[PDB]
């Protein structure tokens, strides 16, 4: 299913079909993205379950050397990072940086305060470590200069927003879809109708609530205008 | 209309029941 | 509306000489139903006891704009010396005289006692005579750096009880309005004192409700024995 | 308004000498309704039971704007000496005489059993004659340092009964109105015990409401046998 | 997602669109901020669970030599401490003091009691300790005398009063965000839900209250006016 | 967040904005303060728990020798006393009074009856013991003679009452700030939601209900006047 | 009508007796 | 009407029985 | 009206007091 | 009208209450 099948799901739950509506179709798309996270986070945080491959999505990344601080000498080694700002994962799946093949390679995405401190075992040192900076970027870390050449890779995980990571998705064999609308919404099947419902339910009350409607420079909602 | 006569008795009874569940729960016990 | 205009528009509202029965007035008979007209309509919409309207003083742009015309600034240093207060602590101002409703009022305090708040802008709060033994000693409703109890007294006058020294009074009311009269009246005639000509100084939109409302005032005047 | 104005406006507002039947007064007839009318409408605005306003003494800005004139404050330490009350410590104070209605009283008390708390301004709390054998011995609302009850009695007179010496009692009260005299009026007519012109003391604000319910009186007193 | 886009969702909900309304953005941003110090507390004080990357935020600082008390010779030796007052970190994720290198440095961020002693350790004498004095302000203590060459720091944490924190985050590598209202907001996806409709349920009483709506020397609230 | 945030928080939710209002911003300052001592005596009093470094407020000392009783020679050794009259402080939390260095100094805050008998033990002959007295000043307490020439000391505690606290403490660098308003609130933003519930709780009921309000004489309140 | 002298002791006594319960579970240990 | 005098007492009461009851679960156990 | 600071932290704290006795009926 | 003083309180001692006996319920044993 796209975008557009559950927005319209909503919406026409709802009976919002004018133009003329106070609650857009932006409206869903934000209710949509946030309960989606909600959901998964309720579902998968508890205890260990299997993950479909439907709440999952592949973002796809170009890949940029820079300093650990500034050009300085003695600053320490430098980090490949993503060009973009990436988005945060949820700690419920399997995230995974790959190198244009999912069925092979060995980059690893760890936390933030591991990554500090990774490499030092002798048998680990070819090891290519990914982790989100605070910066908001993805940076890449190894003791294998070799790593620095690297150019692209994907990241396949359940990102915590999934309109931020489906503007990033890699490039079909078709090509590029540039409505959002158009591309594939990230949940189970299973998990959409709890997720229309409470959508529904979020805007059921909201749209049948009352207006400040007249222009008298005056508050009228507590007249039930 | 009104009268706790056997009302009162009957939670006074009831009251006593507990009482004696109460205590018979006590224990002076020995075992140092 | 000019006062030629409220003249002939409230003429052609009676139908005046027209072929059907009707009403004739003079311009001071007009000038009279279009001052009552104005004054009870002003009232009303003040007070929000117009059935029409229904809204009070500045609850919302209508009547805002109707009167918009009516609200003064006053300021005032001078205080009346020799008059008997309810408490020690009590200090007169007088009212500008003009004055029909007081809506904000406001006092600016100039006190050693309050160290480094000197000239507080201080909230002047209109308080009951029931009110006022149990608010003297109210820490939370009574007089205070930042509050000040206004009662009113004869003469004209603002009795402001405060804990520090007032010295400065600031007010915005609504102001008596110019009568509407639409001719120089002979000697002795006057309308608020007024004897010559004298326009509306409201908006031009509620001009034509005052020339209904004086028209009605008007038939009510001939029509109310028959 | 003037007198003059009251008088032409209430001829205007009761078309006399008009085409049509109509209502003609002397300046005597219409300084009684007009007199009458103050009288009435102020009663009605004090207790709150005018249902145009429907509000009491000082509920809001406009009744305060109406009745402002009419307040004044009164002191007086002098005790009428030969009384039977009903305690031994009861004292007896004169009332000015032109009081209406008592609206703000208060005592305060000079006595040395109360001590470093002398002159302590205590609250007069007028207390019914049920309530008063019960409150003498009433801890929370009985005669304190802080409380004094006041009981009225024949001749003008306030019986207050307080725990301590009372030294000086002072009083807020509503005044009897000047009538509306338009005329200096003949040998042996007069308004209130006035003869000579008495213009009103309130704002003009409400004199156009006290001119409204004067030309009904007249309509009453005129048509209430026809 | 930015602060525009939670104050919209919230003053939608609420239908609060006019201008002449009662509440206005700014008490939707205050209930925001404070209802998120709120959930995170009782999502993350109960027992220890892995806090997301979007709970945090980077504050920016400008460190600065002070003395310990006044500039006399025997007061003990001097701190550096950030020019501008930092906000109270709540206590329940990762806070991190870094030298604009995430994964790089040793900047303790400690308690204000136990910083009082530090560094007696032999071991422990290198190390940079960091809390935040009643004074408001980020001080800095070592026993090893280049610390007081630091110029400046990041601050990574999860800032219990998130508009204090987004005021002073980091330049971006565009620029700095003059309006708060384009930031990004520092709370998961999965509890922003709960946040939005505590908020709302917050201000739906009130937004039907009545109010002390005429100008007459007088309170007009007891009679529902 | 200030003193004026919560106030008007807390009066915009009871929309008390007129002038003409029986409910007054004292009404809210002094609901607030008291509440607030309430929920952090609720929070803070079962079970240890770690307290915010919001709830703490430093207050700001002078300090006068005195006589133990008079100026008699057997009266006993003389004391240090804050020369106006202390708060109380809240148990439990960390109280700290401190040389104008939270990081320095080793001045105890103990109980009024421990502080009878201090000082005996030889290795503790040399702590300054302080203890608010019921005459409500902090007094200290030591068998150095030393302790006699302190002159200034700051006190970081959870104090009471907040308001009395807020007009105690230190100058800050810009200067002192005279209205309380402009101050800050001593309390984490994760209990400020229910105390301004707890306010508005407080003051919606009598926001409505009926006065004494004809001047007659008479009691009008049975009539629901 | 209403008067508290039979509710106000009855429920003292139910209190009482869930207090005698509660004290007779209270042990004093002792197997270290 | 209302007064919360015997209703407080009542509830602080019924909370300090449960609290004695919770309180008299507790046990330092020995047996390593 | 409505306003769910204090019903949400008691409802939490509940379901935080089941929560504890559950994790201590736990054995290895 | 409505007040929460008395209600929170005594609602925070219940679960106060409840907290000590799942506490209460807590032991790290030893038998292996």
């Amino acid at each position: 299913m796209t975008y557009n099948e559950l927005i319209y799901m909503v919406l026409d739950e709802l009976k919002l079909s004018s133009d003329d509506s106070y609650y857009t179709p932006d409206h869903v798309i934000f209710l949509l993205v946030k309960y989606r996270s909600f959901l998964l986070k309720q579902r998968y945080s508890d205890i260990k379950k299997q993950i479909p491959d439907s709440d999952y999505q592949s973002i796809c990344l170009d890949l940029i050397e820079v300093p650990a601080i500034s050009g300085e000498p003695c600053e320490g080694s430098s980090y490949l990072r993503s060009k973009n700002k990436v988005p945060t994962t949820m700690m419920i799946g399997n995230p995974r940086v790959y190198p244009m093949d999912f069925y092979q390679g060995e980059i690893t995405y760890i936390s933030r305060d591991r990554m500090r401190y990774v490499g030092y075992n002798k048998f680990l040192r070819n090891i290519i470590y990914c982790s989100k900076a605070p910066d908001g970027y993805l940076y890449f870390k190894s003791w294998n200069p070799q790593f620095l050449h690297l150019e692209k890779v994907s990241f396949n995980a359940i990102f915590e927003d999934a309109k931020e990571a489906s503007e990033m998705a890699c490039p079909e064999e078709n090509g590029t879809i540039c409505k959002l609308e158009d591309k594939e919404f990230p949940i189970e099947d299973a998990l959409v109708p709890p997720l229309i419902e409470l959508v529904v339910k979020e805007l059921r009350g909201p749209e049948y609530s009352p207006k400040d409607e007249d222009n008298n420079a005056k508050d009228d909602l507590p007249d039930a205008r | 209309f009104g009268s706790g006569a056997i009302g009162y008795e009957f939670d006074n009874r009831y009251l006593n029941n507990q009482e004696m569940s109460a205590v018979a729960k006590q224990r002076l016990t020995s075992l140092p | 509306m000019t006062n030629k205009e409220f003249s002939d528009g409230f003429s052609t509202l009676l139908n005046s000489f027209g072929i059907t029965p009707n009403i004739t007035l003079d311009e001071y008979e007009k000038s009279t139903f279009l001052t009552n007209a104005q004054e009870q309509l002003i009232i009303d919409i003040y007070s929000g006891r117009n059935i029409i309207y229904g809204k009070s003083f500045e609850q919302t742009e209508e009547i805002r704009r109707y009167l918009s015309n009516l609200v003064e600034t006053y300021e005032t240093s001078t205080k009346v010396t020799g008059k008997l207060g309810l408490s020690k602590d009590s200090v007169f101002f007088e009212i500008p005289q003009d004055t029909w409703f007081i809506t904000y009022e406001v006092a600016f305090l100039k006190d050693s006692r309050l160290g480094c708040l000197d000239g507080i802008e201080a909230s002047v709060v209109p308080l009951p005579q029931d009110d006022l033994y149990r608010a003297k000693d109210n820490p939370f409703r009574g007089p205070s750096k930042d509050r000040v109890l206004r009662l009113d007294i004869k003469s004209d006058l603002a009795e402001l009880i405060s804990k520090y020294n007032v010295d400065k009074y600031l007010m915005r009311y609504i102001s008596q309005p110019t009568p509407i009269i639409l001719v120089d009246l002979p000697d002795g005639l006057s309308i608020n004192g007024v004897s010559t000509e004298s326009e509306c100084e409201l908006n031009p939109v509620v001009h034509r409700a005052i020339l209904e409302r004086a028209v009605q005032l008007a038939i009510i005047s001939k029509t109310q024995l028959t």
